[PDB]
């Protein structure tokens, strides 16, 4: 039961359920209770889904759940405490986020996502919001709601899948298979991010979404992306705009930054970099581990 | 490909991992392998009934064969076991899963909404919330893509008796998914196209024709058998089109090895 947690403050909402600071009053540790209240369809397969992968995945790279109770009309989930999201952090740094700091938080990211993927996990919701600091250095993968275990080859997963400016463009053109790319296009986005302080492609809608992709990366054709022109949502009235220089669209970042991250938003989700040869991008050469300085 | 290897090494670990007790009916008081028999070509109903994924049949008898394996049941609530594990399944597998209530409705008003709630938890608990469990299904998929070239007839028949092999505990509860996968696609691609295990998927498994062989043999005899098995819900969902209608094909007399 919950005796022996305190809840200290609510701390948010993500994909499901309600996020809590608590404590345990016998231990003194510092936790996380994911609440769900038990739409009586019984347990989510959010929760479902979660919980089961979770306990699957053992990595310094993404969030550890410690326990989960059921008090029969709540499920909680524990989690270990650090201390805030990337998304806190980024609003709280005038200051800015210094590179050494950018690369070590892409390089932990990208364990953290090939070690889901080798194991046959899609994350499908990576966004600042849904990554985790503490005051050591490291930046962990959090909220696995809406999460799956693929199988090889894919079959046509949930549609609605990635929140909106994180969302790649073969979810947006209605790509009947999507796999671990999506992963990549949406660590791309926040890589940028952290560079420009904002968000890369901040649409309101999925027409929106794509007009601002493209004003970036160029409207794709069959050259660029074989069988672009043939997806369900595809439009051959869509605007023609011209690729831009990544100097231009990162401009602190140098050389192989630039290379990186034109990997990591490569249209064709085939030709897109994998976070395993990532790793070895020599963007990572100098990696270090640097403290946030947070508070 | 990216990731196929690290994916088939860990759903290699995973499938011991996630094995049921070999001879838990032994223990079991008042069920038997025939009752399980039942239970399972029921499921293979439901899932036709509601288009489900042949995936999420997979799992839903793995969470029955664990749940088994640590809790005896009565004969007349065996199939409240089936029907939380095959919604659990379907909420794991499935993009569109059956409502609670429809759930309700194909037990034919044997048991409650709260009976099958109640019993959603009860099987959670008992498996400790790990339902993402290796499937001969997994397995299967992986292994199509070492045809030369690609076989529809192949990978309907492989897809049919793999599926076979889920009603009978005796004798497949002692092999591991991947096993009766590689015996399963063996005995598909002989039927249709008269060649057999590709060195390729000896490289990829370090199964040979040697090691299948005893599951091989096993899968040979059901296969023969199956229009005279007392379950028959799998022959008639692999008669339709939708599946090239493999179930009407003639099996081999013989396998040579
Ligand atoms: O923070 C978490 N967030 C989850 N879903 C999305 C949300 C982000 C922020 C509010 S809701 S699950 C989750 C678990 C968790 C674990 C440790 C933490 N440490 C510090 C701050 C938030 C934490 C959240
Ligand atoms: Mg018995």
């Amino acid at each position: 039961s919950m005796e022996n947690f305190q809840k200290v403050e609510k701390i948010g909402e993500g994909t499901y359920g309600v996020v809590y600071k608590a404590r345990n009053k016998l231990t003194g540790e510092v936790v996380a209770l994911k609440k769900i209240r038990l739409e009586t369809e019984g347990v989510p397969s959010t929760a479902i889904r979660e919980i089961s992968l979770l306990k699957e995945l053992n990595h310094p790279n993404i969030v550890k759940l410690l326990d989960v109770i059921h008090t029969e009309n709540k499920l909680y989930l524990v989690f270990e405490f650090l201390s805030m999201d990337l998304k806190d952090f980024m609003d709280a740094s005038l200051t800015g986020i210094p590179l050494p700091l950018i690369k070590s938080y892409l390089f932990q990211l990208l364990q953290g996502l090939a070690f889901c993927h080798s194991h046959r996990v899609l994350h499908r919701d990576l966004k600042p919001q849904n990554l985790l600091i503490n005051t050591e250095g490291a930046i962990k993968l959090a909220d696995f709601g809406l999460a799956r275990a693929f199988g090889v080859p894919v079959r046509t997963y949930t549609h609605e899948v990635v929140t909106l400016w994180y969302r790649a463009p073969e979810i947006l053109l209605g790509c009947k298979y999507y796999s671990t790319a999506v992963d990549i296009w949406s660590l791309g986005c926040i890589f940028a991010e952290m560079v420009t302080r904002r968000a890369l492609f901040p649409g309101d809608s999925e027409i929106d979404q794509l007009f601002r992709i493209f004003r970036t990366l160029g409207t794709p054709d069959e050259v660029v992306w074989p069988g672009v022109t043939s997806m369900p949502d595809y439009k051959p009235s869509f605007p023609k705009w011209a690729r831009q220089d990544f100097s231009k669209v990162v401009p602190p970042l140098d050389e192989d930054g630039r290379s990186l991250l034109s990997q990591m938003l490569h249209y064709d989700p085939n030709k897109r970099i994998s976070a395993k040869a990532a790793l070895a991008h020599p963007f990572f050469q100098d990696v270090t581990k640097p403290v946030p300085h947070l508070r | 490909p990216d990731y196929h290897e690290d994916i088939h090494t860990y759903l290699r670990e995973m499938e011991v991992k996630c094995k049921p007790k070999v001879g838990y009916m032994k223990k079991q008081p008042d069920i038997t392998n025939s009752m399980r028999a039942i239970l399972v070509d029921w499921l293979v109903e439901v899932g036709e009934e509601y288009k489900l994924q042949n995936e999420t049949l997979h799992l839903a008898v793995n969470y029955i064969d664990r749940f088994l394996s640590s809790m005896s049941v009565l004969r007349g609530k065996l199939q409240l076991v089936g029907t939380a594990a095959m919604l659990l399944a379907s909420k794991f597998e499935e993009i569109y899963p059956p409502e609670v209530a429809e759930f309700v409705y194909i037990t034919d008003d044997t048991y409650t909404k709260k009976q099958v709630l109640r019993m959603e938890h009860l099987v959670l608990k008992v498996l400790t919330f790990d339902l993402a469990a290796p499937t001969v299904n997994q397995f299967l998929t992986q292994y199509f893509l070492h045809q030369q070239p690609a076989n529809c007839k192949v990978e309907s028949l492989a897809m049919f008796l793999g599926e076979l092999s889920l009603i009978d505990a005796d004798p497949y509860l002692k092999y591991l998914p991947s096993v009766i996968a590689g015996a399963a696609f063996h005995l598909a691609l002989y039927t249709v196209t008269g060649q057999s295990w590709p060195e390729s998927l000896i490289r990829k498994t370090g199964y040979t024709l040697e090691s299948l062989k005893p599951c091989l043999m096993d899968l040979h005899q059901t296969y023969l058998k199956a229009p005279q098995h007392a379950q028959q819900s799998i022959r008639e969902k692999y008669k339709n089109s939708k599946y090239h209608g493999v179930s009407l094909l003639n099996p081999p007399e013989t396998l040579n090895l």
